[PDB]
């Protein structure tokens, strides 16, 4: 029966110790605690 | 052609070893039905340290899994790169050790022993320049704990002048996993002293403050622990499957971390773990290998690497890397580090250079110290038993199956011998 | 092969057997009568063409509750002359099930456990299922864990018993057949799980919040916590538990070898949307006295073992730091020469969930077994209401004259009386 | 990850409680059903898959206001166990809130909180809302108050408590709970935020000119002042205030924590597209008396610590040009030893309009949070009731039976004239 | 091969100082992403200054921006230009001060501060050559004003040989954005005498009429009162990463501009401020910059220059100039009016210039005034302080957290210090 990260989606070790592809400009983003610090609302406006 | 043969032991030797497998081989770029997909010729340069030829381009290990329980034998043979194992290696109980390491050692792993130590005479003699034999295994349990040692014991004999890496596991000092931990591990710990050539000492909870701190991974698995592992086991046999600019073996470490035959237990790591997060911004040079190399939080031991003095070092640099960028860092860290060195043996710290990276990295370096700091785990280890040993509780177990209680008694004695022995040199 | 056979006496033995054979079953997708629409050995043995039946028995001197699995929906799935009647009940005696009527019932039974043993290729250790109240549990119990003991040596036995309650004892002369019970168990079963059926009571009433529960549903939860025990056999883990590696790594000594019970997430399906059930979450309602499945008071004892076996999609990185958070706790006591008091086990699968069932779908389980210094309070409290029956010998007429001479009371008195010596200096400091 | 436990004691806790987390889901777009079609995390914690519950416990002894949450729009929002009923409710009587039925309640109604406080990674706070004049709403809030005291220390606590008027009540013996109350309050108690049943029916007749409006009518403009404060801890902000930031900063002195409320655009809709809603206009509308939340004149007292809760396209420099007009003006007075006097929270968020209540969508609003000196204004009226009605000792006899003693009724009295002499001479000149 | 670590504290310190980075990253040519796209090569010259090689090409600043409060990384993340900060300098806290100066240096600092000084160092020695360090913080706040403090303090005592810069910001005269404003403006100032070798303060309201009588913009957003806060930066180091005909590095700010080591705190004003509406009437010649410069509505801070006279000034001209203009400018208005000079030091002003205009503009300058008229701000805050804690007023929540009163005497007994010798030095 499969594991916990099999189903989760993040599965190995191979990205993140091998450093191949790239969480920003990439697609890869279930891992890293940063990486998912949601963080509070953006309200965007260009300086004056 | 100084090849290594590789033994397996028990819950956490079998699984160790299933994804050390399964990084070395997708190092030399095996595919999982064990046959080559490769792009450069020095991947099959040195294949004969790890692997043997078959009929039809087939690559079989120098693996000896061995376990008491048949549980393991389909959680091997159903992972990924779990077939590549010929199967005379699968050599397995019935009944399970039951975290009993009397039963491991003498009643039921006397009729094991006998047919796994038929399959090392295999492999050992099938093979033309034995450098050594690895060997993997735990010292929490009973399969790998007992059996494993035993093992140990009788390849000691038959091939003395060879070399043994013990990989073990041991239990964890904040965090328990089995209750007769003190009686295993105290156990298992003195015939590694006599008989061990060398003993590389891993531990759970310091991979667990790796993956969490470094890493920051929000979910590490068992796997991943395990995956930490591997890229170690990897890089001691760097110079051997590789060329390299300055090389270094795995007789040629051992001299050189050695000073006395009674302390042969290192605490090993690895540098170039970045988070993903932090994985663009890190300027990947020698200065921030050697940075995270002495870093107390990289280190896989239990034991605070500043509460003690390093006795020697190790260092075991992988990549196209300047030989003296290596040189002018390791004066570095001694000079600016100077209490937490030996004095009486000038230049503790080895360095070595391997050409090639591992796949996908650039700069990476493995790590072996030989410190004075695991006595923290030695005496916390024997205090546990000595603890349990007053009250003779969780012996009955034990002492049923052919131990009387002296010869527990010669195992804190040793158990004391040797914190006595990384006493007078600190 | 990883292979157990479980035996199942007394009127408890098998209602609690036919809720788990239920649930396991469902669990490996056997359908009840037995045709499967690789992990099955554990407890079926595969029979002729894709048809597998249980590696059970069950034995009892009624023939009103074996018969009822006969004419139930299950009469497929059992073999009929592994579900062994009597003709005349034990009837509340233990002599009666020791020497009047359980000797030949005795000798049907070591046929079919050595027809069983044979049939299986290694056998991985025996399970019990009974109520040490009754003349059945009891008396052929007795009987039958010493014949066991003699034909099959030092293997394992797993005892799951049932002990009257404190507040409640359903039949009278209980104190007197749990007392003589005990003195045929020390010696011969290896690991007793103590359970009583009235701290189940409370989990149902305030857990589930059924305020009106039943046998049945109390024998749902039992057959949770037998399967959550045995899924390291059937299904792999991170950490898998043997029930050989269970008994040597909780059993310190030879005559101390009762264990707590403890199920963690016990939650209805209406409760079970709003609960964020995490493994940091449930490791305290595993150790919450409420939740343990016998009614001694842990706080009173010290903990001297413990064995955790997690169920569901548990990741290893937080059990270490789970268990860490219990020790740092001061309600939660260790005995002094104990410092490494845990066994975790980590298994993959989530437990099932029957159709109909109280218990709801969760993702993440835990299994406590744990051994701990309150057992006394179970035992001094029954040697007490056996010390004031056997004051004036009430309800010796019926054990005398059914073999069993006014030796074995004072015998079984002693036998308890060393046991109550024996926990009071393993809690010593 | 930062978190806030809202606690509602008592039936005006839980209308109010009925009326605050209905903002809070529509605010953040939670539906009742509980679903999302992180700003949640500050009040709802994740379960599963795309779900929230509040990390609030309605307590109270009454079972008819507890249970109409249990049937009402949100009955699969709150968690049914996190919602805690009594038998029989302590009836006006602080006595039955404290010792007798309230002893076998604060049992499980602090073991719901100690399982929410290992859910959450940071508390930051507790949001207390009770009615003082009440019996569960003084007793069973006084028993639990100090009981969080003494299980989670320094954490900070909010009283938003519900304080009768001095000209119009709706029981006899509030001047016995209220005098009984802030005997637990003081102690325990970091910022009383102080509100008046009387004043907000002002404020709706005239400002919001609804002529016959109801208790969700008006605890809906209430539970506006309470979003406007946290939302500050909720989004983002160009000067952010928290949880944590309040108490040391309108907080002077350790025993004198209490705070007049005011909320400024209080314009109905067909007034809403006429007024002319600006920043100099709310702000002096803020000041205005009648637009506070307790009946107060503050030309009486003078205002001694405040505080500004701006929501919405505020600009820095108009709230700034509007610290300075205040200052101008003579008919606001402060005290001379204060002269930073001004805390200005600014969020960046219009505040949400609910459907069918009586507020109007407006772009600019805010909540102004003063201590001030006008407050023993108040507490010389409920101590000159209470001197009346302890003249005689009417109505005492319910109280000495059920576990309470006289000789508490003349020390919560006691710290009473301790408080009222405080006031006056922190706001006397020196 | 001279490195500037710039270090944010706070709220306040967070948002604007990601505003110097934003400009500076424009002025410099970096990308949000982080790679270079500048036109010239001049700015490639010096990067290390400010920025670390790293793989692919990217930039990552040396900066570490620390506080107690998430909020504050939630915004500097989402942000523009947040994404080239290391994520290993993001080290924060959980409880947050909320504007208290005991909590942030000594209850809830003291298990972060050990925490802050382990990211400093590994960014001291991955560098060559320390100049020193930069700070912005806030003085009105708590979460940088005594969590900054006590990194300002600890980095002294381990680089003892290294300079300081402190942008702090000051409450402002008229308005009061925080009630206990005077309290953690009393006690940073006791701190940063004695640690901080040279002090710079801006003032919101002094940024308030600027922006809006001067920039003639009707609604002015925080944004724009930050950036003549990073413009104001930026012109600091200009000598540095640039070069130029006279180059005043930032140890020439300093060893230049202070006469006695107390002595250290300016003023700052930026030249070059004309509309969108005005600039195109405006011609853009060094007499019309002298004349801005010198003026006191173009200061940024609370001080009028018309009460109390420079001891020392500066100015930090960009651009292509002549300096015979830029000499005979700063000659005449040290003839023009000798009463509003210091007398006992001859030639007071110094001039450097750097040889490229920032973006866009072409001739700039950036003032640094170390005038006497800035003890006002100390007095007024000082008359604050002592009104305060003569009713030992808002002090429970200070001496709460291990603080007593005998360290508000003292920094009250530094407070006074300063404009006392302030004004000695003005007669
Ligand atoms: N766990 C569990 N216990 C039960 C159940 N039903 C009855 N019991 C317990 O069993 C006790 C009755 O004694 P038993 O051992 O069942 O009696 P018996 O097995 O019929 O033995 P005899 O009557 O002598 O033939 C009661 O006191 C109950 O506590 C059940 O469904 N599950
Ligand atoms: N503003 C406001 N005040 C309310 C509301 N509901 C009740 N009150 C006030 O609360 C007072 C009654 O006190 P409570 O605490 O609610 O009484 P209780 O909770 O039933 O206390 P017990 O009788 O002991 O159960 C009334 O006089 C009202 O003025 C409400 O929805 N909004
Ligand atoms: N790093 C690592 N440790 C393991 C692994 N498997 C088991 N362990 C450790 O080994 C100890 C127990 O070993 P055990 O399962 O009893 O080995 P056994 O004797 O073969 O059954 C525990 O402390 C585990 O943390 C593994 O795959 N990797
Ligand atoms: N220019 C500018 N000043 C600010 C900003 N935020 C706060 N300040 C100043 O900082 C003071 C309040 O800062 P505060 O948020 O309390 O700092 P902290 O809480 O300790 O981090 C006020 O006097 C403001 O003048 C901002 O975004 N821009
Ligand atoms: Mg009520």
């Amino acid at each position: 029966v499969e594991g916990p990260e099999m189903r989760r989606g993040r599965q190995g070790l191979y990205e993140t110790l091998q450093q191949t592809s790239n969480p920003y400009q990439g697609g890869n983003k279930v891992g890293d605690a940063w990486l998912e610090h949601k963080g509070r609302k953006v309200q965007p406006r260009p300086e004056p | 052609m100084r090849e290594i043969v590789h033994i397996q032991g028990g819950q956490c030797g079998n699984q160790i070893g299933a994804k050390f497998w399964e990084v070395v081989s997708d190092e030399h770029g095996i595919d999982p039905t064990g046959t080559y997909h490769g792009d450069s010729d020095l991947q099959l340069e040195r294949i004969n340290v790890y692997f043997n030829e078959a009929t039809g381009g087939r690559y079989v290990p120098r693996a000896i899994l061995m376990d008491l329980e048949p549980g393991t034998m389909d959680s091997v043979r159903s992972g990924p790169y779990g077939q590549i194992f010929r199967p005379d290696n699968f050599v397995f109980g019935q009944t399970g050790a039951g975290n009993n390491w009397a039963k491991g050692h003498y009643t039921e792993g006397a009729e094991l022993i006998d047919s796994v130590l038929d399959v090392v005479r295999k492999e050992a003699e099938s093979c033309d320049c034995l450098q050594g034999f690895q060997v993997c295994h735990s010292l929490g349990g009973g399969t790998g704990s007992g059996m494993g040692t035993l093992l140990i014991s009788k390849i000691r004999e038959e091939y003395p002048d060879r070399m043994m890496l013990t990989f073990s596991v041991v239990p964890s000092p904040k965090v328990s996993d089995t209750v007769v931990e003190p009686y295993n591990a105290t156990l298992s710990v003195h015939q590694l002293v006599e008989n061990a050539d060398e003993c590389m000492v891993l531990d759970n909870e310091a991979l667990y403050d790796i993956c969490f701190r470094t890493l920051k991974l929000t979910t590490p698995t068992f796997g991943d622990l395990n995956h930490l592992i591997s890229a170690v086991m990897s890089g001691i046999t760097c110079c051997l499957r590789f060329p390299g600019q300055l090389n270094a073996d795995l007789r040629k470490l051992a001299v050189n971390l050695i000073p006395f035959p009674r302390l042969h237990f290192f605490m090993v790591g690895f540098t170039p773990l970045t988070s993903r997060g932090s994985q663009q911004y890190r300027a990947l040079t020698v200065p921030e290998l050697t940075q995270q190399m002495w870093d107390a939080k990289n280190m896989m031991c239990a034991a605070d690497p500043r509460h003690g003095r390093y006795l020697t070092a190790s260092a075991l640099f992988r990549g196209r890397m300047s030989t003296k960028e290596v040189d002018e860092q390791m004066l570095n860290v001694q000079n600016k580090n100077s209490s937490y060195f030996v004095e009486w043996i000038p230049n503790n710290v080895k360095s070595s250079v391997c050409d090639i990276p591992p796949k996908g990295l650039k700069m990476s370096a493995t790590f072996i110290g030989n410190s004075t700091a695991i006595q923290e785990m030695f005496k916390r280890v024997s205090e546990q038993f000595t603890a349990m040993f007053r009250r003779k509780a969780f012996l009955h177990w034990y002492t049923g199956e052919g131990m009387d209680e002296m010869e527990f008694t010669e195992a804190e004695s040793n158990m004391n011998d040797l914190v006595s022995e990384y006493q007078q040199y600190q | 092969m990883r292979e157990v056979i479980s035996i199942h006496i007394g009127q408890a033995g098998i209602q609690v057997g036919n809720a788990c054979w239920e649930l396991y079953c469902l669990e490996h997708g056997i359908q009840p009568d037995g045709q499967m629409p690789d992990a099955f050995n554990t407890f079926f043995s595969e029979t002729g063409a894709g048809k597998h039946v249980p590696r059970c028995i069950f034995l009892d001197l009624e023939p009103t509750v074996v018969d009822e699995v006969r004419t139930g929906t299950y009469r497929q799935l059992f073999h009929p002359e592994q579900l062994i009647s009597g003709k005349e009940d034990a009837a509340n005696n233990f002599a009666r099930g020791h020497y009047t009527i359980g000797k030949e019932i005795v000798d049907l039974a070591l046929d079919r456990i050595r027809k069983l043993a044979d049939n299986c290729t290694g056998l991985q250790g025996f399970l019990v299922f009974n109520a040490v109240g009754g003349g059945t549990g009891s008396g052929l119990g007795s009987l039958l864990l010493e014949r066991l003991s003699v034909d099959y040596g030092k293997k394992s036995k797993l005892g799951f018993t049932v002990y009257p309650s404190p507040q409640v004892s359903t039949a009278v002369v209980e104190p007197y057949n749990s007392v003589l019970s005990t003195h045929s168990l020390l010696e011969h079963t290896d690991v007793a799980v103590m359970l009583d059926n009235e701290a189940i009571y409370d989990i149902c009433r305030r857990s589930l919040d059924i305020e009106r529960p039943t046998y049945t549903n109390l024998n749902r939860l039992i057959a949770q916590v037998i399967s959550s025990l045995t899924a390291s056999l059937r299904f792999d883990g991170a950490l898998n538990v043997d029930i050989t590696e269970f008994q040597t790594n909780l059993v310190p000594y030879p005559r101390i070898h009762f264990m707590l019970s403890s199920y963690a997430p016990i939650i209805s399906a209406e409760k079970a949307y709003h609960e964020q059930l995490s493994v940091a979450e449930i490791t305290n309602a595993a150790f919450e006295p409420a939740s343990m499945m016998v009614k001694c008071d842990p706080r009173h004892g010290k903990y001297m073992a413990c064995c955790l076996m997690y169920r569901g999609d548990v990741v290893p990185k937080d059990v270490n730091a789970s268990v860490a958070t219990i020790k740092t706790k001061r309600t939660i006591q260790f005995v002094d020469w104990c410092p490494t008091g845990f066994k975790c086990g980590i298994n993959y699968q989530p437990p099932t969930v029957v159709p109909g069932g109280d218990l709801a779908k969760v993702q993440r389980a835990v299994c406590m077994i744990s051994n701990s210094t309150a057992i006394g309070e179970i035992f001094s409290r029954l040697d007490h209401k056996f010390d004031l029956m056997y004051a004036k010998r009430a309800f010796v007429h019926w054990y005398v004259g059914e073999g069993m001479e006014e030796g074995e009371f004072s015998e079984a008195r002693e036998d308890l009386a060393a046991l109550e010596k024996d926990f009071e200096e393993v809690g010593a400091e």
